[PDB]
RNA sequence: GGAGUAUGGUCGCAAGGCUGAAAAAUUGACGGAAGGGCACCACCAGGGGUGGAGC
């Protein structure tokens, strides 16, 4: 994307929100949009328990993905300002 | 049981504006003077019915008399697979007797109005012996075919997009043996749940109506006579516009139980006519009596000039969409809407809903000029309940 | 009569979707292969 | 009615008058924000007794004086000017009773 | 052409009954077009219409005849009766007896049917 | 890049109501009389159930 490293974004849906195996890749991806252009892309959360700190529209940091759906090229990194690990390790408590 | 109302004027505007505020309601003395009929009427007790259906934990109780109602509303959910229906696609029943005069578009805008607020989505379907889908004499109901393409693209306007919206309908009827009966069924399928709809404007002035499209429809008749009906609304038109189109419909019969019967002979028009700036539309229509028999150039002729008179008269939206849309900007967000009213379109319905949402507890409307500019504070309620994923 | 729309003019009016309002052999070559 | 409207739109000359009279996008969402904001305070800024009064309520940033009726007396009574009093508004949705449906989650802190 | 012609028992509407195996029914005072029948196969031969006006038969040469209900002209029932083209149609004209919406219609296969 | 195989979208046709519920035959349709074959759903010779009381 653009010329940037990491894109913002707002999360539009949680879409696979209802998908049945906990750690399904559909059950992890975001349909977030991003700010600067307009566009909505997808972005997996990192994990499926990670998935309940993101919450609809939120400022959404995202980066590449680089290593089930194989395509889906960001991943959410930040979120509202604080590290998505983090969150997840319960270092920092998000601010709404 | 706390807020009182009386009068059956505008009784199912009372009951949903109850339903999205929360406010429970006692509708008291309805009938007073009817001394044959007393208390309420088929179709005031089966939108009763419907409203209990689709809602959850309304408690509604009518009295010994019939003449008084009390009704605490509860959280419209919709079909939902563990209360209302088996399954998430299923379609909601609701039978309606035979003892019906009013139109089925009698039920569908208060359900139309309240269902973009639900949790789940509306499948509500609608059978019976007694479900005219088309204008009735009545209260001069609209038709399925006005409803549809007058009234929903005004939900189009809110945000409440009609890519969703699936009203169809399985038979078509009139009313048949005098103004009862029907047979017809529908369904209407809301998948389109706002939160809040959008605060809209229309200001702009609405000048060319560029073109009409129109709906002719007979049921148990020959279909020769949409065709003379045709003749006569362009033999009217021809006068004004070089682009009226009148789709022609026809149905066999309706069959309701009695060993079945074959009900609801009729036929009737129905014109919209677009104008060329944005969603505005300016509709009529007229049906044939159901035991008169009069000439079907006659019926074109008087909703051509029915048509002519909402377009002389309105400002932006007719009278007959003109609830739903204010209430709609009602229920909006905490901002302004502005709507363009003709001083001819100001009705005593209007009048009546206006004193309804300043005694619910909605904010009272600006007039100006600018036709009269109407505007609406929001209340933002929205829905209650949605899953917020 | 001239009533009979079209059938694009169909499906955007007697559909079940509502209107909306926001829209307007050369050569020997080939011969062998 | 019927016969009404069939002379009123049978004159052609009223039919002949009725055909001549009728026939950055974060700074872009932010900015149709702002003209929604601008939209209102340019809509009721039309009347006083009648707009300003009762369309627009009490508008925020004004001081202003609420009587209260119906306090019980063990307010008066225990009234400290420590403990601030906050008046909030409750909307049409906060005043009713249901069964709140909510996500929860211990304190990390918490024993 | 038109091959048979009948008026109302209350002198309001008239029907002619054409060669192009249809039926128009006219009102008597201005002779404008009320409505038409058609969905006969063959010219239609009789007519005849009832007391109160509220029923038309109407006898083709397709060897049926047609009861039509003249608020908004729907078929009431087509019924296939006869061996051959049905001459003629009658009702009787008296409800005094009780029987006013029966009707004898003869045909050329030397038969009335009543 | 070529060749196959799938998967999901998008579009076009299908998708316009003399209309309103309950034939074929030179080969076909139905019989009758006579004569055969078979049958513990027939005769003949016996046997055994069920059916009376209770579960």
């Amino acid at each position: 994307f653009g010329g940037s490293s990491h894109a913002k974004g707002i999360v539009l849906e949680k879409v696979g929100v209802e998908a049945k195996q906990p750690n399904s890749a559909i059950r992890k991806c975001v349909r977030v949009q991003l700010i600067k252009n307009g566009k909505k892309v997808t972005a997996f959360v990192p994990n499926d328990g990670c998935l309940n700190f993101v919450d609809e529209n939120d400022e959404v940091l995202l980066a590449g993905f680089g290593r089930d759906i194989p395509g889906v090229r960001f991943k959410v990194v930040k979120v509202s300002g604080v590290g998505l690990l983090a969150l997840w390790k319960e270092k920092k408590e998000k601010p709404r | 049981e706390f807020l009182r109302f009386t009068g059956h004027r505008a009784f199912t505007q009372r009951l949903v504006l109850a339903t999205l505020y929360g406010r429970p309601i006692h509708i008291s003395k309805i009938r007073s003077s009817s001394a044959t009929n007393p208390g309420l009427a088929p179709h005031e007790i089966s939108f009763l019915r419907l409203l209990e259906s689709v809602t959850n934990g309304s408690i509604i109780d009518v009295s010994y008399s019939g003449t008084t109602i009390t009704y605490q509303p509860g959280l419209i959910t919709g079909t939902v697979p563990g209360m209302n229906a088996s399954l998430s696609s299923d379609a909601i029943e609701h039978v309606i007797p035979a003892t019906n005069t009013r139109g089925i578009t009698y039920f569908l805008i208060p359900l139309a109005l309240l269902a973009p607020f639900s949790k789940a989505h509306l499948n509500v379907r609608f059978t019976g012996p007694g479900v005219i889908t088309s204008a009735t004499h009545g209260a001069r109901d609209l038709s399925i075919d006005t409803f549809r393409t007058a009234v929903l693209p005004l939900y189009g306007l809110f945000g409440i997009p009609p890519a969703r919206i699936e009203l169809r309908v399985l038979q078509r009827s009139c009313a048949g043996p005098g103004g009862k009966g029907g047979g017809g069924i529908v369904e209407m399928r809301f998948a389109s749940q706002v939160r809040l709809p959008k605060t809209l404007h229309l200001n702009r002035r609405p000048g060319k109506v560029r073109r009409i499209r129109g709906v002719a429809y007979c049921t148990g008749v020959a279909a020769s006579h949409n065709n003379r009906m045709i003749t006569a609304a362009r033999g009217v038109l021809n006068q004004l516009v070089s682009d009226v189109h009148i789709a022609a419909q026809y149905d066999p019969a309706p069959l309701v139980a009695e060993q079945k019967k074959k009900t609801g002979i009729g036929f009737g028009l129905s014109l919209v006519a677009e104008t060329s700036a944005e969603g505005v539309i300016y509709a009529a229509d007229e049906v044939a009596p159901p035991e008169g028999g009069v000439v079907p150039e006659d019926i074109g002729e008087k909703c051509a000039y029915q048509l002519l008179d909402v377009i002389a008269q309105g400002g932006c939206v007719m009278a007959a969409s003109a609830p739903t849309v204010l209430t709609l900007m009602a229920m909006g967000s905490e901002d302004v809407g502005r709507l363009r009213l003709g001083r001819r379109v100001v009705s005593p319905e209007l009048l009546e809903l206006a004193r309804d949402l300043k005694a619910f507890g909605a904010a009272s409307w600006g007039i100006r000029d600018a036709d009269l500019i109407v505007s609406v504070k929001g209340t933002g309620v929205g829905n209650v309940g949605r899953k917020v994923a | 009569a001239d009533g009979k729309m079209s059938k694009q003019e169909l499906k955007v009016y007697l559909s079940s979707r509502p209107p909306d309002p926001t829209r307007k052999p050369e050569d020997s070559a080939e011969l062998l292969a | 009615d019927y016969e009404e409207l069939k002379t009123k739109w049978s004159n052609p000359e009223n039919i002949d008058a009725l055909r001549r009279t009728r026939f950055q996008w974060y700074e872009m969402q932010k900015a149709m924000l702002q003209k929604q904001l601008d939209i209102n305070k340019a809509e009721y800024a039309e009347l006083d007794e009648h707009q300003r009064r009762q369309v627009e309520g009490y508008r925020a940033g004004k001081y202003a004086r609420l009587v209260i009726e119906g306090v019980p007396a063990e307010f008066c009574k225990n009234f400290q000017p420590r403990m601030p009093i906050l008046v909030g508004g409750l909307s049409a949705t906060e005043d009713r009773f249901g069964f709140v449906q909510v996500r929860i989650k211990r304190h990390r802190w918490h024993k | 052409d038109i091959l048979s012609l009948r008026f109302s028992p209350d002198a309001r509407l008239l029907a002619v009954a054409l060669l192009d195996s249809t039926v128009k029914v006219f009102f008597n005072d201005t002779l404008k077009l009320y409505l038409n029948l058609y969905g006969h196969k063959l010219p239609v031969l009789s007519m005849d219409i009832s007391y109160d006006s509220k029923l038309i038969v109407t006898s083709s040469a397709d060897k049926n005849i047609r009861i039509w209900g003249l608020d908004f002209g729907d078929c009431h029932k087509a019924l296939f009766g006869h061996q051959d083209s049905i001459l003629q149609v009658a009702f009787i004209p008296h409800n005094s007896d009780g029987n006013g919406h029966y009707f004898f219609s003869a045909s050329k296969d030397r038969t009335i049917k009543y």
